[PDB]
């Protein structure tokens, strides 16, 4: 899991 | 046996045959909604297929996209098919997935549908579509005006026809996690210049696709324009307007409560678990903060045990409703009379953007989980390491520049420890790794890799380890890459962490993307003893690369100012086998990974206690 929107 | 009936492509096709348009839209929205929930995976969508595709995933996905594309064509071309405004609002939320049904199919886009809506045989270009004057056709047109559309649209003509359709389509076109192709990236470039002045005119989200608002907010950081974050200011105003209109009152601040010795800092998290980017970067500083402050964590059940454990106490948000979540956060701040509100990430959850547009504590603070300004009145301070900052002018808020070592990083829970370094002495082909999310790919970065391959005196092969390239996203991304680099590149789908390292472990060097660079991606690089080139710029999301390379005793020449500089250095590092091996032996022999995991975590807790004291002086 990295930096992106739900 | 399973929780809930799967969406069926067959159910969808049967509906289109019997001309049951409302069953057909329902089945289609059911299918897109499920894909959206699974970030592009099509597991648990029902469809028959030729047995030759049982064991060939990429070919199964293309079959699915083609069959869906065929069905959507038969439906949206039928002139007897009327689309309600609620139908259109639901489709605008999931246009990103419609885009992929067509873009990952052989058809590329839905322009063949749009051509059926043209009523003017006397038109200058096949790219100009003239619509009958009625709402039905305009919504069918806007829904099927996809990121890869090659059809002309003028936003001024659209704005003057229906503001709500125009606003919705601008939201929908900023919403995809991959907007890297020339057609998509340039639609979005244009939107970011044109739309902020139009979005200010809105008093509510009630008629826009609100559930992709956080996407509009986050995704603008990936354009190249200096003024690219303006849409966030516009959006902050509409969220504020929307919030007040729901009968929201700010907390009237009148008492600083203490629990044990200290004052209370409420922490609101979006993503936080031992293997997530945000815990790796920001957990150490929040642990240490617990010496100055009493720490209340708020989060969803996604946050694991090791994540709950960095707080004195922790509360699950009970559900998805934003008004209830801001009500629960006011109760918490009103009962503990909170002094500080800290969000280490803002922009990945819509709830957290609402929170940054209201008052819960006298000192309200963000870190750079997502490294962009908020353009919010309600945010006083930004936490950031000194060596990560370019211009102070990139940020609407006051910077708290903490010393280089103020946020010691942490390994992922999934990190290996026994890692065999491989330093290929003279490889015939220099394998070049790109550890990037679909968000960070763009025409500028791919022109650049293309030019590097064309000038390099040595054979290069690019290996893209692509976060968020899942299910129906991947064909589209693969062809984007192939269109620049032909057989000299491989597009690896999103993989589990161990597998993602195997892809990079196979490489001789790495290139950091731009304008928006890596962080955790650089920890992944030095975890494997790899070296690579990066670009620097005014934004933090351009400068982190420059910062971390310097924290590793790495040379200035690995850091580029311009694109042309980047190209020379990328070539230099690829051609000079002996030099790159030197740099790799440096990072390995001087335990470079161990230096990123080390430092003084305390400065966040002290600098924020300091600011409360100054504030308390002045009540
Ligand atoms: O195929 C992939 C791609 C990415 N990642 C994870 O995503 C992280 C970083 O993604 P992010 O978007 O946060 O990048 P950053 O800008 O923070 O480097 C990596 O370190 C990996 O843990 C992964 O596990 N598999």
């Amino acid at each position: 899991f990295g930096n992106w929107t739900t | 046996m399973s929780r809930k009936k799967n969406p069926s492509v067959i159910q969808f096709e049967k509906a289109i045959t019997e001309k049951n348009y409302e069953a057909a839209c329902t089945e289609l929205l059911d299918i897109l909604n499920k894909i959206d929930t699974n970030f592009g995976d099509i597991e648990g969508i029902d469809f028959d297929y030729p047995q030759q595709l049982e064991t060939l995933m990429q070919d199964r996905i293309v079959y699915f996209c083609t069959r869906m594309s065929n069905a959507i064509t038969q439906l949206f071309c039928d002139p007897q098919f009327s689309l309600s405004e609620s139908g259109a609002n639901r489709f605008f939320v999931v246009q990103r997935w419609l885009n992929l049904i067509f873009a990952s199919s052989p058809y590329i886009n839905a322009d063949h549908i749009l051509q059926t809506y043209n009523c003017n045989p006397e038109r200058d270009s096949i790219y100009d579509i003239y619509l009958e004057p009625n709402k039905n056709v305009l919504m069918k047109f806007a829904v099927l005006y996809l990121p890869e559309s090659n059809v002309n649209l003028n936003l001024d003509t659209m704005w003057e026809t229906d503001k709500n359709i125009c606003g919705s389509l601008c939201f929908a076109l900023q919403s995809p996690r991959f907007i890297g192709t020339p057609a998509a990236f340039s639609k979005r470039s244009t939107i970011l210049q044109w739309f902020p002045a139009k979005l200010e005119q809105f008093h509510v989200l009630d008629d826009l696709p609100s559930n992709i608002s956080h996407d509009v907010y986050m995704h603008c950081s990936y354009d190249t324009a200096e003024n690219k974050h303006n849409v966030k200011k516009a959006l902050n105003q509409v969220i504020r307007s929307h919030l007040l209109k729901c009968g929201w009152q700010d907390r009237q601040i009148t008492q600083i409560g203490m629990r044990n010795g200290k004052p209370v800092m409420v922490v609101v998290l979006e993503h936080f678990h031992s293997s997530h980017s945000i815990y790796r970067t920001h957990s150490t500083s929040m642990i240490a903060a617990r010496e100055q402050f009493y720490l209340i964590g708020l989060g969803n059940n996604a946050v694991d045990q090791a994540g709950r454990d960095v707080f004195d106490e922790f509360h699950e948000f009970d559900g998805s409703n934003i008004l209830k979540k801001l009500a629960f956060l006011k109760e918490m701040c009103e009962k503990n009379d909170a002094a500080v509100l800290y969000m280490p990430s803002i922009g990945m959850d819509l709830a957290t953007i609402f929170v940054s547009n209201a008052r819960f504590a006298p000192i309200q603070v963000i870190a750079l989980g997502h490294p962009a300004t908020t353009h919010s009145e309600f945010i006083e301070y930004v936490i950031v390491e000194d060596d990560y900052v370019g211009s102070e002018s990139c940020f609407s808020e006051t910077l708290l520049r903490l010393p280089k070592d103020a946020l010691p990083y942490v390994p992922s829970s999934l990190a290996p420890t026994d890692v065999q370094y491989v330093l290929r002495e003279t490889p015939e082909v220099v394998n070049i790794g790109i550890a990037a999310t679909t968000m960070k790919l763009n025409p500028y970065f791919l022109e650049t890799l293309k030019t590097i391959r064309d000038r390099a005196k040595v054979k290069v092969h690019f290996h893209f380890a692509l976060g968020q390239s899942i299910g129906i996203t991947h064909p589209y991304v693969a062809r984007f890459i192939r269109s620049y680099l032909g057989d000299d590149a491989t597009a690896h789908p999103h993989s589990p962490y161990n597998r993602y390292l195997d892809i990079l472990h196979n490489c001789d060097m790495m290139l950091n993307p731009f304008p928006f660079g890596n962080t955790n991606g650089i920890i992944d690089m030095v975890t494997l003893g790899l070296v690579g080139v990066c670009k620097t710029g005014p934004e933090v999301h351009e400068h982190i690369d420059e910062g971390l390379f310097k924290r590793l005793g790495l040379p200035e020449w690995l850091i580029a100012d311009s694109v042309e500089d980047y190209i020379e250095r990328a070539i230099r590092l690829a051609e000079n086998h002996q030099e790159r091996l030197a740099l790799r032996r440096h990072i390995i022999e001087n335990n470079g990974l161990k230096t990123l995991f080390s430092g003084d975590p305390s400065p966040m807790g002290k600098t924020l206690f300091a600011k409360l004291t100054e504030w308390r002086q002045t009540n």
